[PDB]
């Protein structure tokens, strides 16, 4: 043994199970709500089902320049109208 | 001298749960980025403004389809750091520019690095020879030539594999259709190695089951070993006559038998490494000039090499305009090879 | 990109009149077409016979024109040839033979809208696509 | 008898903490329509 | 806690069911259990189809392995394989449900409250392994039983409302058998044919007359062999071949059972006689031909002579010949050519397909079965997308012909492992060796070296 | 002692430097037919109409072939799954022209290897053995059985099994992939797990037991002398690998009981390969690999293509372009 305590120990006793019955469905949710509240899609740049295309364009936003690269998202990004 | 540095040596090889030791300074935020860095991107971030794809459960794809996806090819080999000039600190930009494909290839590596001192860092504490780390170099080797070596010698990281089970088997389905993998004799000894690898894993552990003493009284065999125990625990002379007559040949040296299950799958993956160096460059076993020549002149020759060359051509023009959109290619359909009828 | 009630305006007769559909509509004509229809049309070719697509350039040459809601209404009732000169009921799905075409017996006249309307709104979505074939897979 | 914080112990979290997250976030991404 | 633990019984608990090999009585109720968990899963599965089934789509089109099973015995089907009373279906599946709460009673109670073996309280159910009389005796038992269910299809089909028959004359119907084959000349004459290509062994079997025939001697032959082990003990070849074991019995019926379903796998494959088409789907072979059929027919109509019609090979494009003559449908079908089909048949001659049959006779029933069978050939996903693994979504398919026979053949793999795993066990527990080797009597070391 | 009993004590002799048994009996003549033509096949024979399509296919090395290109070529679509021995050809040029050959090495190779796993069965019982290290061969021997046979039946001629050689071999491998999308099935990829699996446990077994080798030499010496053959103590230090493993990933983790080690180095690539033949032979009746084509839609109802739309691009070249004269009609439905 190297001397912490036993998991079996740890995760039959009733102290472990009342706080993990508040923490880990609280994280449950807030991983819920990240997406509920669209917060995802803005923190990581990620369309909706409704803004990979213009109403009417069927070519893809796709990145050509290395270092005008963030103004060409920028760009594509306006043209959605 | 019992200074700083050897408390802090102290404290790193403490023997708990987790060993750290001072290869885990290395080892572990990088193995943990490049782990959370794929969950991250394989849960939320798109291939749309890279790849004209969708990559991540937030659209829709399943664990078989969801990937991080490879940068843009217009990034050429660009480290893509986070505060560099194409995303400029802007963590979403960087993103969707694919940084987060050098996130995980950079810190992979150097976590890969960090295992592998881990392996030399126990076993001299330990006391026993460090040929598990010697082993470990081979997939350290494949990595490096495969998610390093081959996109350097191409024109951009776009080429490289992405991180995902889908994204990899259409490398898989390049390599064929452009390299002629299959035909290259690099690869056929990796595949030697990894199949005979295989091989020697089932059948050394299907003899010793099988070649067991009874040392114990249960019709469950397992109880009936002990790690300090000092007889073999099966027997080495049965297993040897056994074989020698089911197949001609047999192991006589345990050993020797222990080095050649080292040997066999390390070489193996080492031989595949070289010749994806040789990708790198497109320096490719494609043809056998000999075949070409007489089927050129003669249109009744009819080999297995001609009918695969075939398969490549259809898969080089039915996937290219989708899977390399940035150069544009325009197939009318008049101009893409098929057969009758299909 | 949305369905917007431009996409799901579609030409209800040759004279120009035309009728714009809602949202469930259309989604009834997919699964409507799926049901009785994409076992051979999927796509918008024809596996049995693939000269005849549902393209709605193929369909406003068709006799009489099937390019708009009572055309291929008409169609699902008494299907033709393309040149109008036969009536094909005998080999070809439609209510006049729904006894020898079962799945054709539980669609009504409301159903037959929703699944002309899916064939008119979807190349307008799908483009090329639709009636292409594997080559726009 | 037993220590409660240890390096095991922050090991088990940075694992487990963002795993029960991310299993929330892709549990409602199933109710996501186009 | 009789033998409930590894070290009373020798057995560690992921091999727990061998504890049971000695105790009869116990393994009497895990054997009814089980048998209730069977019956069981065929009253529930029947019900839930019938819930999910729409009369008016095909069966095949709707996901259904156990109603295409009782509407091919001729229940709630009428001409052409339409579905006229759907009630039978609900018969069937209500009373093996409720039969499974018999079984799964008389399980429960043998295996946990009635007695743990079965040798004290009466002779006539207990049993010793190594008895080879009372062994042959149950044995004998289990085969009048076999012998009187194969008669219940032979009553089925001669009194009691016939069968379905796909080659009935008219689109198929529900008929009765009224003279089953009893020729042994034609029933054991399908036992001697080959396995191989136009032959195809017992899964060749294309009409009722011979389904039934056969059924009348397997029904005969069961009871009397079950009559004659009731009445003898093994003799002597044949005790010195064997070993006398549980073990080994089980090894014996795992054999037995992955053999018969690698059988089962190409039955439904191949045959469209008891797995009808109407029911299960087109074949492989079927719908390959319904695609040369239906482009056939649609050039033809269009003006083509498909009789002289050259192809880019120099095979003709619609017609060709086999390797013995036979007049054929081209293409990469020429590997179906021994496909036969009531849809097919009246366009075939002395010689095969008849071009002048082809010319004239064509009827649009034959049409739209040719259509109906291309486009559900039994290719599609793991998913259910029908169709071959380019295809896009779409269409919800996979036919009930390739759920059979991959889950079959599968299975039969594994029972062919088990049969290896427990033969090759029965032997050497028999012998004295399972568990190891001794070491002060190890066979190798009293053996001269090989060299 | 007579001839009857000496005949089944020589052939069921331990002491034969090769063992024969019941087994063997069938196992030696089938073999050594199948090795035979394979050789001569290989070397001389002449091309073979494997599509039917009268456009024979050269295989043999006199015939322009080299060891990586040629092969025996499989039998004629023609023919099916039609049973075709020397005796049903007019004459040997025709058995030839339509791939006789093919059939004969694969009956005889499957009969001889089904015996070649009764025999290590056969001669685990004359020795004392447990029993179980022809489950183990079971594994190879159902995927030579999956290629060779179950796929033939299923899509129902001998043309679509494997052919004899190695070009041949990738072949067959493109084309399963246009046809079924095996890359996208679980039993495929559980074969992956298997055999990427068990090459690595292979190294790591290897790796462990070397790095543990109690020290019996000097440094000139190869440290394999210090195992001597039959020798009755361990030649490695168990608990020391174990301390070392236990000590790279956590302690349990790593296995101390050497039994339980070595039926898991047994069960993991077995159990794989198993999976990879189940692949082969259920692929055999057409249930394919999961399809995700055009899975992903958009608000408007735009195709969003994900990797599976690229791998589909890839397997439509593959498709349209395989065996490209023998197509008449728009499905390749076998
Ligand atoms: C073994 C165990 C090791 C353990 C793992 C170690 C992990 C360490 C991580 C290090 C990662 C190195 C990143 C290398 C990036 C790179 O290379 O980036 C590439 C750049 C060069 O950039 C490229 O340059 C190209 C050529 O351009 C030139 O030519 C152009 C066209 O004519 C124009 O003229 C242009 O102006 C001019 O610059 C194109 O522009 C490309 O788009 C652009 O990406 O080199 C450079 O940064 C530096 C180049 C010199 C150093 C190269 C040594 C390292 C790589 C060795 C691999 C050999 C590969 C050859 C193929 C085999
Ligand atoms: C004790 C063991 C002793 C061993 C004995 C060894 C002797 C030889 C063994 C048999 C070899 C079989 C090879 C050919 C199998 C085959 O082509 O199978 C096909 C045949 C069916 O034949 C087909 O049957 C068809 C019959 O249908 C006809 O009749 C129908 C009637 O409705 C329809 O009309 C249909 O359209 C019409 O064509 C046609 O004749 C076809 O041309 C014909 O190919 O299956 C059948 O005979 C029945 C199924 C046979 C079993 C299949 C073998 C599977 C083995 C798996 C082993 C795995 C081991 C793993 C190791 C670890
Ligand atoms: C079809 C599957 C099946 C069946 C019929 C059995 C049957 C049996 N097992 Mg086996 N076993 C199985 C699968 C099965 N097993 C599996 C998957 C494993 C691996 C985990 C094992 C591992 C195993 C071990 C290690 C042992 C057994 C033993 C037994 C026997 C005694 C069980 C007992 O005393 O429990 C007592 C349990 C209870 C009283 C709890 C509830 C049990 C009841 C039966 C639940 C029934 C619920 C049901 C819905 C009620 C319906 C009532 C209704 C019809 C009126 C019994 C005959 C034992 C034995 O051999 O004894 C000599 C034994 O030691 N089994
Ligand atoms: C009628 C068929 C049959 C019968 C009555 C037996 C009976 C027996 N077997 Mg045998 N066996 C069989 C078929 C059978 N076997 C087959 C087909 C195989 C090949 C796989 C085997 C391979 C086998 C091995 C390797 C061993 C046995 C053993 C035994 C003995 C102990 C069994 C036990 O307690 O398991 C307990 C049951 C379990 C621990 C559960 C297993 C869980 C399975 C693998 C799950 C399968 C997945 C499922 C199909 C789908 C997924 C479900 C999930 C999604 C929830 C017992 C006498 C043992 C023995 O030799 O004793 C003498 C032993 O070591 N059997
Ligand atoms: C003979 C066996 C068999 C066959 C051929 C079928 C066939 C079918 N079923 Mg049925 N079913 C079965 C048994 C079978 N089922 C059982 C045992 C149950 C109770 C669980 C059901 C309950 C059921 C329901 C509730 C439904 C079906 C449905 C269907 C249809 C769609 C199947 C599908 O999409 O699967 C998807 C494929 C899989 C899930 C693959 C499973 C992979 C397994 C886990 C691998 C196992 C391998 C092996 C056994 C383990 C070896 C381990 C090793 C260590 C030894 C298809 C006609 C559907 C339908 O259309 O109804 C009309 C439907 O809704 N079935
Ligand atoms: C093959 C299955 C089978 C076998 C071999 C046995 C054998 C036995 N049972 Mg068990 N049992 C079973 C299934 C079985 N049972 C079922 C399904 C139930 C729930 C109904 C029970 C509930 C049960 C109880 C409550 C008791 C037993 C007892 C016994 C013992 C004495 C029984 C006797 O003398 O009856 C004499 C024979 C008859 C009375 C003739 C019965 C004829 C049946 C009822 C009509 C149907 C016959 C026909 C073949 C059925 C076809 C069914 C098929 C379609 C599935 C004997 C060892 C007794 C015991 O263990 O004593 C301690 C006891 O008390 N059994
Ligand atoms: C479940 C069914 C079953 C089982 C398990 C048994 C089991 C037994 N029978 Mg019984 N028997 C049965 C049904 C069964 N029988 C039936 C229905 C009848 C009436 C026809 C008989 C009539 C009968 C007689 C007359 C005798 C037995 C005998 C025996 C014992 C020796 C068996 C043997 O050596 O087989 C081994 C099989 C052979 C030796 C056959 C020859 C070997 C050939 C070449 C194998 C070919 C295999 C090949 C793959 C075939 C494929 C299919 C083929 C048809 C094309 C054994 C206990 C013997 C005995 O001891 O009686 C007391 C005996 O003399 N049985
Ligand atoms: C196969 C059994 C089919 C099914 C099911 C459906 N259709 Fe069909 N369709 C089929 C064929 C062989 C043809 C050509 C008929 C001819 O000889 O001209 C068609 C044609 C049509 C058309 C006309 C297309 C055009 O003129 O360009 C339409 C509009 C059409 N089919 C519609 C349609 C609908 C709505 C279906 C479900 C109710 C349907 N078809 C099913 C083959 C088959
Ligand atoms: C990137 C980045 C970063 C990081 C992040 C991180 C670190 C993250 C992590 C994350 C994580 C860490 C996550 C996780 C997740 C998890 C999951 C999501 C899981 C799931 C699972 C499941 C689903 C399961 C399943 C199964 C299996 C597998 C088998 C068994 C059975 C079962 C079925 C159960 C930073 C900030 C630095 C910076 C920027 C960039
Ligand atoms: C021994 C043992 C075991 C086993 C057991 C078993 C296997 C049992 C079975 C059991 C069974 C096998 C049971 C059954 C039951 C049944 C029931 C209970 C039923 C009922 C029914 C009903 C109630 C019906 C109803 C209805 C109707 C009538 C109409 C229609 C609708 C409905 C459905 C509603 C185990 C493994 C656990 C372990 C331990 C030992
Ligand atoms: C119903 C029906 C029918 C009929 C059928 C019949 C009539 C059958 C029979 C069957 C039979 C009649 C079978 C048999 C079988 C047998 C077997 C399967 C055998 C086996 C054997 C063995 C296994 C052996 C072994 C051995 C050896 C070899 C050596 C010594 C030792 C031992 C013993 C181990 C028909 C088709 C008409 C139609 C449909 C329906
Ligand atoms: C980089 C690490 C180099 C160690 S540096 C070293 O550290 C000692 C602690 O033991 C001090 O006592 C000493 O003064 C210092 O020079
Ligand atoms: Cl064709």
């Amino acid at each position: 043994t190297t001397g912490e305590r036993p998991f079996s120990d740890i995760i039959t006793s009733v102290r472990y199970w009342v706080i993990h019955s508040i923490t880990i469905p609280a994280l449950f949710i807030a991983g819920w709500l990240f997406v509920s509240t669209g917060l995802a899609y803005d923190v990581f740049g990620t369309p909706r089902p409704d803004s990979y295309y213009a109403q009417e364009q069927r070519s893809i936003p796709l990145v050509t320049d290395r270092f005008e690269a963030k103004q060409q998202v920028e760009t594509f990004l306006e043209q959605l109208k | 001298e019992r200074g700083w540095f050897d408390i802090l040596d102290d404290w790193l090889k403490r023997d708990r749960f987790v060993f750290v030791g001072w290869s885990g300074i290395l080892l572990f935020p990088c193995a943990y980025l490049a782990l959370g860095g794929w969950l991250t991107g394989t849960t939320f971030v798109t291939s749309w403004y890279t790849h004209g794809l969708a990559s991540s459960y937030l659209e829709g794809c399943n664990f078989l389809t969801v990937a991080v996806s490879t940068p843009a090819n217009s990034m050429g080999h660009s480290l893509l750091l986070l505060w560099g000039p194409e995303a400029q600190g802007d963590f979403t930009r960087w993103c969707q520019l694919g940084g987060l494909w050098t996130f995980i290839a950079l810190h992979g590596a150097f976590g890969l690095i960090g295992f592998m001192l881990r392996q030399f860092e126990i076993a001299r504490l330990v006391g026993v020879r460090p040929y598990n780390a010697i082993a470990f170099s081979a997939p350290i080797a494949v990595f490096v030539s495969v998610f390093l070596i081959y996109p350097l010698g191409q024109s951009s990281w776009f080429f490289a594999p992405s991180f995902g089970v889908a994204a990899i088997f259409r490398f898989l389905l390049f390599f064929q259709g452009f390299h002629n993998w299959t035909l290259n004799p690099f690869h056929m000894m990796g595949v030697a190695g990894v199949l005979g690898g295989a091989l020697l894993c089932a059948i050394h552990g299907a003899t010793v089951e099988n070649t067991l003493f009874q040392d114990g009284e249960g019709a469950s065999t397992f109880r009936a070993f002990n790690p300090t125990q000092a007889e073999e625990t099966y027997s080495m002379v049965t297993a040897n006559r056994f074989w020698s007559q089911i197949f001609g040949i047999a192991f006589s040296n345990k050993r020797w038998l222990h080095f050649f299950m080292l040997f066999v799958p390390v070489t193996g993956l080492w031989m595949s490494a070289i010749g994806v160096v040789g990708l790198a460059l497109n320096l490719r076993s494609y043809d056998f000039i000999s075949q070409e020549i007489r089927a050129a002149e003669d249109p009744e020759f009819e080999t297995f090499y001609t009918k695969n060359l075939l398969l490549n051509e259809g898969i080089r023009a039915w996937m290219a305009p989708q899977d390399q959109p940035h150069e544009n290619f325009v197939f009318p359909e008049e101009v893409l090879p098929r057969g009758n009828a299909l | 990109a949305e369905l917007t009630p431009e996409v799901l305006t579609v030409p209800l007769n040759s004279e120009g009149k035309t009728i714009t559909l809602t949202e469930k509509q259309y989604l009834e004509g997919k699964r409507l077409f799926q049901y009785a229809c994409a076992s051979c049309h999927v796509g918008g070719i024809t596996k049995t016979n693939p000269s005849l697509d549902l393209r709605t350039e193929t369909l406003a040459l068709a006799t009489p024109p099937r390019d708009n809601i009572e055309g291929l209404v008409d169609y699902m009732k008494n299907p033709t040839t393309y040149d109008g000169e036969q009536e094909i009921a005998e080999v070809h799905p439609s209510l006049r033979s729904a006894d020898i075409f079962p799945k054709m017996r539980n669609l009504t006249e409301k159903d037959l809208v929703a699944i002309a309307g899916h064939i008119l709104v979807e190349p307008k979505i799908l483009g090329d696509k639709w009636g292409g074939g594997k080559v726009y897979y | 008898s037993y220590p409660i914080f240890t390096v095991r112990w922050v090991a088990v979290h940075t694992l487990a903490v963002p795993t029960i997250f991310f299993l929330g976030a892709i549990a409602a991404m199933q109710f996501i329509q186009r | 806690a009789t033998n409930r633990d590894q070290e009373s019984s020798g057995f560690a608990w992921w091999a727990g069911n061998a504890r049971l090999i000695n105790l009869s009585g116990k393994l009497l109720g895990a054997h009814v259990a089980h048998a209730g968990l069977i019956v069981f899963w065929a009253g529930a599965m029947t019900l839930f189809e019938l819930a999910h089934f729409i009369p008016e789509k095909p069966m095949y089109e709707q996901g259904l392995i156990l109603i295409p099973h009782i509407a091919t015995l001729g229940w709630g089907v009428g001409p052409g394989g339409e579905v006229v009373d759907t009630f039978p279906f609900f018969v069937v599946g209500v009373v093996h449900l409720i039969s499974s709460a018999v079984l799964g009673f008389g399980g429960v109670y043998h295996a946990i409250r009635g007695p743990e073996t079965l040798e004290e309280y009466s002779s006539f159910f207990g049993y010793d392994w190594k008895d080879k009389n009372k062994m042959t005796t149950i044995l004998g038992f289990h085969l009048i039983v076999l012998g009187i269910g194969a008669l219940l299809l032979v009553a089925k089909a001669m009194f009691f409302g016939g069968l379905y028959d796909t080659w009935a004359p008219g689109g198929g119907d529900v008929r009765v058998i009224t003279n089953p084959t009893l020729d042994p000349r034609v029933i054991f004459g399908y036992l001697l044919k080959s396995p191989f290509g136009g032959e195809g062994w017992i899964v060749s079997v294309n009409n009722l007359e011979d389904v039934v025939g056969g059924h009348i001697w397997i029904g005969l032959i069961c009871i009397a062999g079950g009559i004659w082990h009731i009445l003898t003990t093994p003799f002597g070849w044949a005790r010195r071949a064997f070993i006398w074991s549980g073990e080994a019995y089980l090894s014996y019926s795992l054999g037995a059972l992955s053999m018969m379903g690698f059988i089962a796998t190409c039955f439904v494959w191949f045959n469209n006689t008891v797995y009808p088409s109407e029911f299960y789907g087109p074949t492989g072979p079927e719908a390959s031909q319904a695609q040369a059929m239906t482009f056939l027919i649609r050039d033809q109509k269009l003006g083509a002579n498909v009789g002289s019609a050259q192809g880019p090979t120099g095979l003709g494009k619609y017609l060709m010949r086999s390797p013995t003559g036979e007049i054929i449908f081209g293409g990469e079908t020429m590997r179906f050519w021994d496909f036969r089909g009531p849809w097919l048949e009246p366009l075939r001659g002395p010689n095969g397909l008849d071009l002048n049959k082809i010319k004239n006779d064509i009827q649009p029933w034959q049409e739209r079965r040719a259509a109906e069978y291309m486009t559900h050939a039994p290719l599609g996903s793991l998913n259910s997308v029908g169709g071959v693994a380019t295809e896009i979504n779409s269409v919800n398919f996979v036919s009930p012909r390739s759920w059979l026979a991959t889950s079959h053949f599968v299975l039969a793999f594994f029972f062919l492992v088990g049969h290896l795993w427990h033969a090759g066990r029965a032997r050497a527990a028999a012998a004295g060796f399972e568990k190891g080797i001794d070491r002060e009597s190890e066979p190798v070391l009293s053996m001269p070296s090989l060299d | 002692a007579n001839l009857w009993e000496r005949f089944c004590n020589w052939v069921t002799s331990t002491d034969n430097r090769l063992y024969v048994g019941w087994f063997g009996v069938i196992m030696i003549p089938t073999l050594l037919a199948a090795t035979i033509c394979f050789v001569i096949a290989f070397i001389a024979a002449p091309p073979v109409d494997i599509d039917g399509i009268r456009e024979p296919v050269s295989g043999s090395l006199l015939y322009g072939n080299n060891i990586i290109t040629g092969a025996v070529v499989p039998s004629s679509n023609a023919i099916g799954l039609h049973f075709y021995p020397i005796w049903e050809a007019a004459s040997l040029d025709e058995w030839l022209y339509n791939g006789g050959p093919y059939q004969l090495i694969i009956f005889h190779f499957l009969l001889g290897a089904s015996c070649y796993m009764g025999r290590q069965w056969e001669l685990s019982y004359r020795l004392g053995m447990r029993p179980w290290i022809c489950v183990a061969y079971s594994a190879p021997l159902a995927s030579a059985f999956a290629v060779f046979l179950i796929y033939p039946i299923g899509q129902g001629s001998f043309s679509d099994g494997m052919p004899l050689g190695i070009s041949g071999t990738f072949n067959f491998m493109i084309v399963f992939q246009a046809e079924h999308n095996i890359l996208m099935h679980p039993f495929h990829q559980l074969g992956v797990a298997g055999v990427f699996g068990g090459a690595l446990f292979c190294a790591m077994h290897g790796s462990l037991v070397t790095s543990s080798l109690i020290r019996e030499t000097t440094e000139t010496e190869s440290a394999n002398y210090g195992y001597k053959f039959g020798q009755e103590e361990e030649t490695y230090n168990i608990v020391a690998a174990h301390g070392y493993f236990g000590r790279l990933i956590f302690q349990y983790a790593s296995f101390n009981n050497s039994r339980s080690l070595h039926f898991f180095l047994a069960a993991w690539p077995v159990v794989g390969v198993w999976f990879a033949a189940l692949g082969i032979s259920t692929m055999a009746f057409n249930l394919n690999g999961f399809n995700f084509n055009h899975s992903v839609i958009d608000a408007k109802g735009n195709v969003i293509n994900t990797w599976a739309d690229i791998i589909n691009r890839a397997n439509l070249g593959m498709e349209v372009m395989h065996e490209r004269n023998a197509h008449n009609f728009p499905l390749d439905l076998a």
